[PDB]
């Protein structure tokens, strides 16, 4: 019995790059883990179901090209509605030509290839043993709720309804 | 003379696929199951006849077990003979054979299972009174029966277990092969369990003449 890679990756990340290409098959168990989470196994006789709680970080390629005005997002994508909506955030990241940007781009990727080194600033890379140090302590730390907090997730929820009532352009 | 047969029927209780130890081995049962497989009819060999290469002697009535037997000691105790024997294929008896493969009723299968097998062995009059797709209930004798490769068989055609496909790593000295007989050598004898069935029963003409004859 060989598991496949997001039952691997348990309480871990599945980068899913060039997600657009990727066949109906996958989208069958991107569709059942964000559902529950369990994988169920092939049809060999054993009958299994697999942990496989996991957080999902995927790349998309908009069809054919770049963005288009068209306006529906679903226009842009293959990608189903329902797939999406699963997603807890959606970026989407547009290349828009503005003659400030480009300059300071260009400088940055030539330093890299004139000096091998990253260019120095201000702004300061905190140690990488660091980052996994502090991002582990976070992870096994468990908050608590409290009931006066949520009261005014019930407004900030209504007032974004009421919104979308209306939002619909 | 005719070779007779004895067929029983409505046994008290009924066994599944399931129940199938090896301590019925020998017994009277009766079995239920969906045939899956059926093969063709072929002369099974019933009475061996073969005549001595040198005296010409005529020896009858050679049972045979599961392999191909030939006498050992000529008619004549003045011939001195092991082996050279000729099957005389027009005076020996042959019958009707037939294998059956079923399985488990689609009731008695748990929630998740992959279905039992079994062989059932029709022989007689018996053959093609199952027909695969139909739910049958068998009658007979629960028998094992062993691998007559490394029993010695007469042709070099079986070639010590000539295979195409791996045998299973698991059951590889698992299996409890038994050993010390003269016959097998240093070989070891495997048996499996298969059912001899006697009975068969199913559980799941314009001619004006000739239908007011069948009416009562
Ligand atoms: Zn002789």
């Amino acid at each position: 019995l060989e598991g496949g890679a997001l039952v691997l990756a348990d309480n871990g990340i599945c980068c899913i790059d060039e997600f657009d290409k990727m066949d109906e098959s996958d989208r069958t168990a991107i569709h059942e883990v964000m559902e529950q989470q369990t994988i169920s196994i092939s049809k060999a006789g054993i009958n299994t179901t697999l942990n496989a709680r996991t957080s999902i970080l995927a790349a998309a390629n908009p069809l054919y090209g770049r963005y288009n005005p068209r306006l529906s997002p679903l226009d842009n994508i293959n990608l189903p509605a329902a797939l999406l909506s699963r997603f807890d955030i959606l970026f989407l990241m547009l290349d828009i030509p503005s003659r400030d940007d480009d300059e300071k781009l260009a400088e940055h990727v030539t330093y890299v290839h004139m000096h091998n080194k990253q260019p120095d600033l201000d702004f300061t890379p905190v140690e990488p043993s660091k980052m996994r140090e502090y991002i582990a302590y976070a992870k096994t730390k468990r908050p608590v709720m409290s009931e006066a907090v949520n009261d005014y997730v019930v407004q900030a929820y209504i007032r974004l309804r009421q919104d979308s009532k209306r939002e619909m352009d | 003379e005719r070779v007779f047969q004895i067929s029983f029927f409505n046994l008290p209780t009924v066994h599944r696929i399931r129940d199938i130890r090896s301590e019925k081995i020998g017994s009277l049962l009766s079995i239920s199951g969906t045939v899956t497989r059926t093969s063709e009819v072929r002369p099974e060999l019933y009475k061996a006849s073969f005549t001595c290469d040198m005296c010409r002697a005529i020896v009858d009535n050679v049972e045979q077990s599961f392999k191909y037997t030939e006498p050992t000691f000529c008619p004549n105790p003045s011939c001195e003979n092991r082996a050279f024997w000729t099957l005389n294929v027009t005076r020996s008896r042959f019958l009707d054979w037939q294998k059956v493969r079923i399985q488990e009723n689609a009731n008695e299968i748990p929630t998740g299972s992959m279905p039992r097998t079994l062989d059932v062995i029709l022989r007689g009059d018996s053959v093609e009174r199952a027909k695969p797709g139909d739910r049958c209930k068998f009658t007979g004798v629960e028998i094992v029966v062993p691998d007559v490769t490394q029993l010695g068989l007469p042709g070099v055609k079986p070639s010590s277990t000539l295979d195409t496909r791996g045998i299973s790593k698991t059951t590889e000295g698992l299996n409890s092969g038994v050993t010390g007989l003269r016959s097998l050598g240093v070989r070891d004898l495997t048996y499996k369990i298969s059912f001899l069935a006697c009975h068969v029963i199913s559980i799941g003409e314009r001619d004006q003449e000739v239908f007011l004859n069948s009416l009562s």
